[PDB]
DNA sequence: TCCGATCGGTACCGGACATGTAAAGAGCAGACCACCGACAAGT
DNA sequence: ACTTGTCGGTGGTCTGCTCTAACGTCACGGCCAACCGATCGGA
């Protein structure tokens, strides 16, 4: 299972938080196990039906 | 279920624990011995008193003399490189 | 984080009523009384098993049995007989009574709280309800009336604790395993710990140390230092400009003198001549009393 | 009430500690009797 | 989950983050933080400013964020984490052969349970496992308590 | 006083090394060396004493082929032969890829010089 | 403006005056700087090496 | 604007070293080794 | 005639895999305790 490196979660400034625009909170919670994140979502779809 | 469960759980927790505990690797059927080594020797401290020698836990494990010393050779665990030596951190093994 | 004590008071089973009856001498008690933002007592405790316990879902007797385990019991807490005498005679409480409790109760915390807002506001007396009056003042740390040695009985005796408390869990274990009828005390000791304990002290702790022989006297001295490196104490870089310094108190205590002048000044010290040790811990020396 | 805003707030708490998390996880779900079992 | 399944995907763990970064778009990410610094101003300026920096060190580079992500681990040479026998029979490590058997000892504990098809909490908490100890073999005691 | 001259003088040509790094031993008990520090090497940088220090870091503790190269030019009289590149920076380029960085030497022409001589 | 620096980060004044002037010429227009007084674990962690 | 919290740093040489526990037990099978038969074909 | 390679067997030890049916169901042992300046995430 991939694994994330720990120098470029856990860092003063986070650079995976400034990349994906997520709080170190919401990162932790992630990569952790402990919330779900939607990866992507068919806007498309949901407008028509 | 709670007591095949309980069965079950138990062997699988000690064979785990026999395989995935040492870093020099001893087989299951020797860590029984060693740990029957063990127990007979704690025995043995409280039934006389005074620590057994080699010689009482050969006669209370039917084995022989010398292989009561290989068994104590073979539980040493290898010593990290890494611990200090001195009282402040700038020696090593 | 911080709270305000009156959630604190709150909890231990006051009222409203109760904190302005006890606490209406003072203003800032009052002040925090009124910003409580918190009425009744379920919503106090509740409030402080939240704080203290993150993740855990409250229940009502569980936030209690929590406080009591905390602050009120012998078993994971423990004011020891130096700490019971100390808080007896700095709050004046139980003046008289031998000292057999070796917990926190309620009436220290209450009167720690009281001891604390008479002395912000100027008070130098106070006399608690039921108490002998005490002067009121801060405390110096580096009083020798507020350090205390523990000799080589204290710590054999701290490591034998450490190797009950071991053997006492291998027994509890034992205990629920093996068949009634057939256990036996000698089926459930294991003796091991204890005297691995005992060994891994002598073995391995700072405070013992092999002994200086290059002459008698390396040895007398040896025998009679005081260290305040180790287990539970400071660390040679963890130390100010504070802790190295000779303490008026010193005086026919430990010598200002006899200090290792590298790293460790200060922190090393030998007993004076006449020096004694109390059975609390505490360093006494002789005087000549005079009259008239 | 303002319990049930507790245990929910309780229940969403990060738990840093694996052990804890693991912990709260087998507790979510509740146990089988005498005849459950059986029918599984 | 149950209700609009078909409707947008959800992950959980570092999946998900590889999954976001392939879908991350770094061009329209640095031209939208360009135009808010030269635009916006007050605290969201400095918030801009930061992730400029870091999103131009991405796009500068011939590199790819994928690298913040690891499929594999590499293992240091044996003679830099020597096992020697010390005299009288004794022996000695080097730290580091407990950490790397760690992660094996775990990688292997995933892969039996990811092929029996155990409940996914069990696969959750033996993925968390894994990441804990690569990340205690990488720096042991950033997160969490030291080993 | 217990401060002996007899107990204090040390003195080394060659002896036991270290074994992640080749590098001397330290003590009397050892037969080991004197540690050639920073600050030692902050004097001679300011005395501009550029192959001084060059040989000091590299044939005296850690070009495991330049010692015995020198030992033996001292002893059939030749010239020192030039220095090669230190075991230590080849252990911490090792330690570095070991942590997912890909750290490269580059030559001028711009490829990759490989450091697996021998 | 038209420069390869980025807003706020802190560059040498020669590098800094080498890019405006090559911006100047054949180019757009160059970047604005002010003069910044370091501290020595700043200067000396902010090297090119 | 104030606000707690994590994270970084704190001179040099000389010397000095190695851990303390285990709830067991059985039945079955493959592998390698130390001892041996035949047996015709090759020496 | 003696040797020699392929065939087949008995007995022994080291190593690994599987199984055991009253009922049993949500971890601890423990500090931390300097003290400075810088800085990001909150309020």
């Amino acid at each position: 299972a991939p694994v994330t490196h720990i120098w470029y979660f856990k860092g003063v400034p986070s650079r995976l938080g400034y990349l994906l625009d997520l709080a170190p909170k919401d990162l932790e919670k992630i990569i952790y196990f402990a919330a779900y994140v939607i990866t992507s979502v068919d806007d498309e779809m949901r407008h028509n039906e | 279920f709670s007591t095949y469960a309980t069965w079950w759980i138990r062997q699988a927790i000690t064979r785990a624990m026999a395989d995935q505990a040492r870093t020099i690797r001893i087989p299951v059927h020797m860590v029984e011995v060693i740990n029957k080594l063990g127990r007979i020797q704690r025995e043995l401290l409280q039934d006389l008193g005074r620590e057994p020698t080699p010689e009482e836990l050969a006669k209370e494990m039917d084995i022989t003399p010398e292989k009561v010393l290989e068994i104590q050779q073979y539980a040493r665990e290898p010593i990290s490189l890494d611990q200090t030596i001195g009282d402040e951190g700038d020696s090593q093994l | 984080r911080r709270q305000p004590v009156t959630v604190l008071l709150k909890a231990l089973g006051w009222t409203n009523e109760q904190i302005v009856e006890r606490f209406g001498f003072s203003e800032i008690m009052m002040g925090t009384l009124e910003k409580d933002t918190t009425s009744g007592t379920d919503e106090a405790l509740l409030d402080i098993y939240r704080k203290l316990r993150p993740g855990e879902p409250p229940t009502k007797e569980s936030a209690q049995t929590l406080l009591e385990n905390l602050f009120f019991k012998e078993k994971r807490y423990d004011l020891a007989r130096v700490g019971r005498y100390k808080v007896n005679k700095k709050l004046g409480l139980n003046a008289g009574k031998p000292i057999t409790s070796s917990t926190l109760t309620e009436e220290d915390v209450v009167a720690t709280i009281e001891y604390l807002v008479r002395l912000h506001e100027g008070q130098t007396s106070m006399t608690v309800p039921g108490g002998v009056e005490v002067p009121v003042e801060v405390d110096d740390i580096d009083h020798f009336g507020n350090r205390r040695l523990r000799t080589v009985g204290e710590l054999i005796q701290n490591q034998i604790r450490v190797g009950l408390s071991r053997m006492e869990r291998v027994v509890r274990e034992r205990m629920t395993t093996q068949d009634v009828e057939a256990i036996t005390p000698q089926t459930l000791i294991n003796i091991r710990p204890v005297v691995a304990a005992i060994k891994e002290f002598f073995g391995t702790s700072q405070l013992s140390q092999f002994m200086d022989q290059n002459n008698p006297l390396s040895g007398l001295t040896h025998k009679r230092r005081l260290s305040a490196l180790g287990p539970g104490g400071l660390s040679r870089e963890r130390a100010g400009l504070e802790v190295r310094d000779v303490h008026p108190s010193h005086y026919g205590r430990m010598c200002p003198i006899e200090t290792p002048e590298g790293p460790n000044i200060g922190l090393i010290g030998s007993l004076s001549v006449y020096a004694r040790v109390n059975p609390f811990g505490f360093i006494e020396t002789p005087y000549r009393k005079v009259e008239n | 009430e303002a319990l049930r805003q507790a245990r929910k707030d309780a229940e969403l708490t990060a738990s840093a500690d694996s052990v804890r998390a693991y912990l709260k996880q087998i507790g979510k779900v509740a146990l089988l009797n005498a005849e459950e079992e059986v029918e599984l | 989950q149950d209700r609009y399944g078909e409707y947008f995907t959800g992950a959980m763990g570092a999946e998900s983050i590889k999954k976001l970064i392939e879908n991350f778009d770094i061009d329209a990410e640095a031209e939208s933080l360009r135009e808010v610094i030269r635009s916006g101003k007050g605290q969201k300026k400095l918030r801009a400013l930061k992730r400029l920096k870091v999103v131009a060190a991405f796009q500068q580079s011939g590199n790819s964020p994928m690298g913040m992500v690891l499929d594999a681990v590499p293992v240091i040479p044996p003679e830099l984490r020597p096992m020697v026998q010390l005299d009288g029979g004794r022996f000695a490590t080097s730290d580091l052969n407990d950490l790397y058997r760690r992660v094996i000892n775990r990688n292997n504990r995933l892969k039996r349970l990811i092929d029996l098809g155990a409940p996914e909490i069990i696969v959750n908490n033996e993925k968390r496992m894994l990441q804990e100890s690569v990340d205690a073999l990488f720096d042991n005691g950033r997160r969490g308590r030291p080993v | 006083l217990h401060h002996l001259v007899d107990d204090k003088i040390h003195a080394r040509s060659t002896g036991p090394y270290s074994m992640i790094t080749q590098q001397p031993l330290g003590g009397k008990a050892q037969f080991g060396g004197q540690r050639f520090g920073e600050m030692e090497c902050w004097a001679m940088q300011a005395y501009g004493a550029a192959y001084t220090l060059q040989e000091l870091l590299t044939i005296k503790s850690d070009d495991t082929v330049g010692r015995v190269k020198v030992y033996e030019a001292i002893v059939k009289g030749e010239n020192i032969p030039e220095p090669g590149i230190p075991e230590s920076f080849k252990v911490l380029l090792k330690e570095l890829q070991s942590l997912c960085l890909n750290v490269e030497v580059l030559s001028s022409d711009g490829a990759a010089i490989e450091m697996r001589d021998g | 403006g038209s420069t390869e620096f980025l807003p706020g980060s802190l560059t040498e004044r020669a590098e800094f005056e080498a890019e405006n002037r090559r911006v100047v010429a054949e180019g757009g227009e160059p970047a604005a700087g002010r003069p910044v007084l370091m501290g020595i674990t700043k200067a000396s962690l902010a090297t090119d090496s």
